[PDB]
């Protein structure tokens, strides 16, 4: 990656606060380091005369440095937190405004865990980045540089003889990293697999508790995992300890002591000019490790910001493209299809040139082998994704040329995923029409076979819902069916799988549907094709395009694929 | 409590490693005490008499090198040992954790603790234990060794150690508290967004997207109210220790200067002591540089802590003399509420079943109907009651033998990552392929094993694997028929648009030599018609414990269920 890359560089509006904070952190770190120079100056004084006044001066200087360091650190923390809070608020507003505009299909493509992960996890990770990683890394990179400059200013020979351990450490670590190529990716793959193993073992717990001999597989996989970990780590242990030895302050201490004793005994060192190394020379080994630590640490936040930005710069709906001026076919609910071709990926197309027209008051059905673009078509009809070629009009008026309000004003649908918005059960039934006069809600709930249950609820038509509401799948589906009945939109979409979702509470849902589809242009995604025998127009489709449409009796009297699906068990 | 336990049987290795670490520490400490005379000589009129002390320091250095090399080797060994032991212990102690503990997040916790803690432990041994302990112990022994050289300055370090350690720990605690407050506030903030994004379809479909959006945005812009406590309690987490360290340095240097200005130790000694003071103060910063690693490891091992310190169900005490060829499952005055998400579901039910007689359970959905098939299998514990399989309790059983009485056909089937044959052979590993063939033929699944490539052996575990719904439910049925146990609990699985599954269930019900007591919660009339003692469970209590022929023509709610099933299988969407 690089700069000016607007797929990871969404954190551009705070580049100037970031550089000012970097400068402030560099100043804070130099103020942290200064006490050692003050100590060296104190020693230089003490070694020759230096009446009490001169030492008191150094004490006052040290107190001043402590004070200004603490003050600068506090200022830096406050400023960073302020700018981070402001940016996070702006980002939350931007993300919500974006989320209010993505096409519905995206949601039932990501899911629920991914949504939460993205929003809260990435927001927290980016906030942690801005508040901790950047200043800590700036400090970790600015401290060793300063120490090194100060050391070379004092005496350019002890620094050279001190480089040794750093050199051998670099040598051994390069050897190890080029000597572990396969094992690292192998262990990564092992981890990704063992995650699935753990998931499956935790899922199938009753099966393990009843059939106790079905645990063998996971235990063997875990044994192989730990054996691989051992056979990986155990060999490169001597190399690791021999390379971790040339970081110990003992080694740098011995080096410095030896070279200083050599230079002083030969009277070419001015021993008072050796104390800087003695003080800030042993931890130079750990300084570079800290460099690597921080520079690696500022990576999770970066990748999180990149993912959040590639989410933000999504492609919203083309909506309102130059109104089609509704044609003269018919404009009640006569929905007509066209040469429609659509694919989830820019490659393989799932749908190909359907072009089927529904009439007002007709019931059409879709029948294909499960996984043959059977639901994708009805899903497209409700503007979950834009088509790639061809048009789709509701009343001879292209759906893309329709406001998101005007569209769903007439294309109400009942798919899976009841999707209860937690609130007043009465208001949750009357979500469609904002304020029904408390009687429409009741009669709709009575005509959706849910009134008795919602009265059996603890309180009644005020009960705030939730995870612990107690409602079952059938109960929630009937609530949403009541809401759709109250909606009263004269074009409907039935996912027939909603009927036989709760196999016990199924007759009541069937009655609710029979009441819901009394006057519509229902488009049924029929799974069990016996429920579609009096439908006005059957449409079988397989692997995309339509093959043949008609009524049940005719299509059965003309043999292809439908006599096939019919004779299969049903005869 | 029990978080990371070494084998705890071979005390020798542990005590040897401990004394070896202590020896490395005392060598690293005598390093600076040997620095003292060297630096004292390097300033006097005769700096040529420091070669002896340099040689002694070199001796101490090579001793420390050998010592800590051996210590690192022992550390890596013990790390492998502890990884192996604790991973086996964690994976061993999860058939016994009480089943209602696996909540929505307690499951993710255990998943992480199982599949994310290898490298964490193999580094936890050395990278955590040895530096943290050595750097803590080093200042104390430094002071102890500094007592003979200069008493008034030795006790100063011994007074300093507790204060600096307390300051360090207080800074760490402040940091942790500020961080948890921060991310808690962040979650409180960005939960409404998750809520508005979950229900984005119903809102959009009901033309209520802009008011909800404006409401959430108004709330966001309204609350604000940050800073003050957050910023105020986030500040100290580094200033505390930074101040404390610089202050200790100032105080020690001032003490040394005061004692070399009053004429108690000549100028060269004061310089050496000033150097030794920085040597003494270094390990505290070395420890303070280990705060984030320690916190990460603390969380990672808190995962294992939560896993191991989970509740356990025990029955034990030994029973099951012979085998009770055909038992009789009665359990009277029983109640069982789900600990966690409470509510007295299934309170006070009682029914004595019969040996070898199918007993179908039928009722409204979500009425505590699979909890009964759990309690019968002994997979759960009744709060106030007693399951009485064959006139004996089920909690008076050695766990190894209480799982050899039932065989369940669980609602949601689970096939672990292996092959179909291995799944079917999970019931009785020591079976013969003839019994396996009989089962795979009786479960209406031979056509499935012959309707796939390469035969029976097939990667089936996950990722579709060509297995879909009824296709794997029939494998589960074939597996539950192999385990010879004198009880067969069959909780129906939803298998719409598939009649082979229902036919296999009817076959398991009718044609079976075993002649075992069976319990089949089902709804479909075909499955329900082959029983002879039906229970109607409505809201955690049996209502119509009669029989088909007498429940139809006499009572209610069951003519209701019967007519609903009979006229719900002929509902076709008319073109009206
Ligand atoms: N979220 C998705 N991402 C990518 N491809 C998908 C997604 N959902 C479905 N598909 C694919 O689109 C095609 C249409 O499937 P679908 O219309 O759901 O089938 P059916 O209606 O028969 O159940 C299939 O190839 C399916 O795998
Ligand atoms: N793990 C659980 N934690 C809390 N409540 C649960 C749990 N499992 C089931 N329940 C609840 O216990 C009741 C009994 O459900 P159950 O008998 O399994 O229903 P079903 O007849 O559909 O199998 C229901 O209200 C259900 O929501
Ligand atoms: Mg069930």
């Amino acid at each position: 990656s690089w700069r000016a890359q607007a797929a990871s560089r969404l954190l551009a509006p705070l580049k100037l606060p970031l550089v000012l904070s970097g400068v402030l952190a560099a100043l804070v770190t130099l103020a942290q380091l200064a006490p050692f120079v003050l100590l060296v100056e104190l020693s230089r004084l003490l070694v020759s005369g230096a009446g009490a006044h001169r030492l008191f001066t150094v004490g006052f200087a040290a107190v001043g440095l402590l004070g200004t360091g603490a003050l600068l650190a506090a200022a830096l923390t406050l400023w960073l937190h302020v700018i981070d809070a402001r940016f996070a608020r702006a980002l939350r507003l931007r993300l919500l405004s974006k989320l209010s505009r993505l096409p519905l299909g995206w949601f039932t493509s990501r899911g629920s865990g991914s949504i939460k992960k993205l929003v809260t996890d990435d927001t927290l990770a980016l906030h942690y980045l801005v508040t901790h990683a950047v200043p800590d890394a700036v400090a970790a990179v600015v401290a060793p540089v300063g120490v090194l400059v100060y050391l070379f200013v004092v005496d350019w020979r002890v620094a050279l003889v001190l480089f040794g351990p750093v050199l051998v450490y670099l040598t051994i670590t390069s050897s190890l990293t080029i000597q572990s190529g396969p094992r690292i990716v192998q262990a990564q793959r092992w981890a990704e697999k063992m995650n699935g193993e753990a998931g499956s073992y935790l899922e199938g717990q009753p099966v393990i508790r009843v059939f106790g001999a079905a645990s063998s597989s996971f235990r063997r996989r875990l044994d192989e995992y730990i054996g691989f970990l051992v056979a990986w780590q155990r060999p490169l242990a001597g190399k690791k300890t021999l390379m971790d030895l040339a970081t110990r302050p003992a080694t740098f201490l011995w080096l410095i002591a030896a070279t200083g004793t050599l230079l002083v005994a030969t009277h070419r060192m001015d021993p008072v000019n050796l104390l800087p190394f003695m003080f800030l020379g042993t931890t130079f080994g750990a300084r570079l490790l800290g460099i690597a630590y921080g520079l690696g640490g500022l990576r999770t936040g970066l990748l999180a910001a990149r993912h959040l930005q590639v989410t933000l710069d999504e492609t919203e709906l083309a909506v309102r493209e130059h109104p089609r001026e509704p044609l003269d076919g018919e404009a009640p609910a006569t929905v007509v299809f066209d040469h429609v071709t659509f694919g989830y990926r820019p490659g393989v197309p799932v749908i190909q040139d359907v072009s089927l027209t529904l009439r007002p008051g007709t019931v059409t059905a879709l029948v294909g082998p499960s996984g043959s673009g059977k639901s994708t078509l009805a899903t497209l009809l409700a503007r979950f994704h834009d088509v790639e070629r061809g048009a789709i009009r509701v009343g001879g008026q292209d759906i893309r040329s329709l406001a998101a309000d005007e569209l769903y004003t007439r294309v109400g649908f009942v798919l899976q995923e009841a999707q209860l918005v937690h609130g007043t059960a009465a208001e949750n039934i009357a979500l469609a029409v904002p304020d029904a006069p408390a009687e429409q809600v009741q009669v709709a709930a009575r005509e959706a076979q849910i009134h008795d249950r919602v009265l059996r609820l603890p309180d009644g038509y005020d009960t705030v819902l939730g995870a612990n509401s107690g409602l079952s799948g059938g109960e929630r589906q009937r609530l949403t069916i009541a809401r759709a009945i109250l909606g009263d939109t004269p074009v409907l979409i039935l996912d027939e799988a909603t009927a036989f979702a709760d196999p016990e509470s199924e007759y009541l849902v069937q009655q609710a549907l029979n009441r819901l589809t009394r006057d519509r242009t229902v488009l049924v995604i029929a799974h069990r094709l016996h429920t579609i025998t009096r439908a006005d127009q059957i449409v079988v489709l397989d692997h995309g395009r339509i093959v043949e449409r008609g009524t049940h009796e005719e299509l059965l009297a003309a043999g292809g694929r439908y006599c096939r699906l019919w004779d299969t068990g049903q005869g | 409590t029990w978080i990371a336990l070494v084998p705890n049987d071979h005390r020798a290795r542990l005590i040897g490693f401990a004394l070896l670490a202590f020896c490395s520490v005392v060598a690293r400490a005598v390093g600076t005490v040997l620095l003292v005379p060297l630096m004292a000589a390097l300033f006097g009129e005769a700096p040529q008499r420091a070669w002896l002390w340099l040689g002694w320091l070199s001796a101490a250095t090579v001793a420390g090198w050998v010592l800590d090399a051996v210590t690192a080797r022992i550390g890596i060994e013990l790390g492998f040992a502890v990884l192996n032991h604790t991973q086996h212990d964690v994976a061993d102690r999860l058939p016994v954790v009480r089943l209602d503990w696996f909540t929505a997040e307690n499951t993710a916790t255990a998943r992480q603790a199982i599949a994310a803690t290898g490298p964490e432990l193999v580094g936890l041994v050395v990278n955590l234990v040895t530096p943290l302990t050595s750097a803590i112990l080093l200042p104390a022994v430094i002071a102890l060794a500094l007592l003979p050289i200069s008493w008034q300055l030795g006790v100063a370090a011994l007074a300093g150690v507790p204060l600096l350690l307390g300051a360090l720990w207080a800074s760490a605690a402040f940091a942790r508290r500020a961080d948890t407050a921060a991310d808690k506030a962040n979650t409180a903030l960005t939960e409404r967004i998750i809520e508005f994004a979950r229900t984005q379809q119903a809102l959009r479909a009901a033309r209520r997207v802009e008011p909800a959006r404006s409401l959430v945005g108004n709330a966001l812009a309204s609350q604000h109210t940050a800073t003050m406590r957050l910023l105020g309690m986030q500040i100290p987490g580094q200033l505390l220790f930074s101040i404390a360290s610089q202050l200790a340095l100032i105080v020690l240097a001032g003490t040394t200067a005061a004692l070399t200005i009053t004429g108690t130790l000549t100028v060269p000694e004061a310089i050496a002591l000033i150097v030794v003071m920085v040597r003494y103060l270094e390990p505290f910063t070395a420890v303070s540089e280990l705060a984030p690693a320690l916190e990460s490891t603390r969380a990672t091992l808190g995962r294992i802590g939560s896993v191991l310190t989970a509740p356990v169900m025990v029955a034990g005490s030994g029973t099951w003399r012979d085998g009770a060829v055909v038992p009789r499952i009665e359990f009277d005055d029983v109640a069982f509420g789900y600990d966690g998400g409470s509510g007295p579901v299934l309170d006070g039910v009682s029914f004595c079943l019969q040996p070898g007689t199918t007993t179908a359970i039928v009722g409204p959905s979500g009425c505590g109907k699979s909890t009964i098939l759990a309690l019968i299998a002994g997979l759960h514990q009744p709060t106030r009651g007693r399951v009485l399989i064959d006139g004996t309790d089920v909690a008076t059983l050695d766990a190894r033998a209480q799982q050899a009485v039932c065989s369940v056909v669980f609602q949601h089937p689970y096939l672990f990552h292996g092959t179909i044959r291995d799944n079917v052979f999970a019931a009785d590993p020591g079976a013969s392929d003839d019994q396996f063939a009989q089962a795979v033929r009786l479960a209406r699944v031979d056509e499935l094993i012959a309707r796939l490539p390469d035969g029976a052996n097939t990667i089936v575990g996950e990722a579709g694997s060509a297995l879909s719904g009824g296709e794997r439910q029939r494998v589960s049925i074939a597996r539950a028929l192999l385990k010879a146990a004198p009880v067969l609990l069959v909780d129906e699985a939803t298998s719409a648009l598939d009649a082979e599954n229902e036919a296999a269930v009817v076959d398991a019900l009718a044609a079976d030599p075993r002649s075992r007591t069976r319990v089949i919660v089902a709804h479909r009339l075909a499955s329900i018609r082959h029983a002879d003692r039906v229970l109607f469970v409505d809201d955690g209590r049996v209502v119509e414990d009669g029989s088909i022929s007498e429940l139809l023509t006499a009572g209610g709610r069951f003519s209701q269920f019967w007519r609903q099933q009979h006229e719900a299988a002929e509902w076709q969407i008319l073109a009206e």
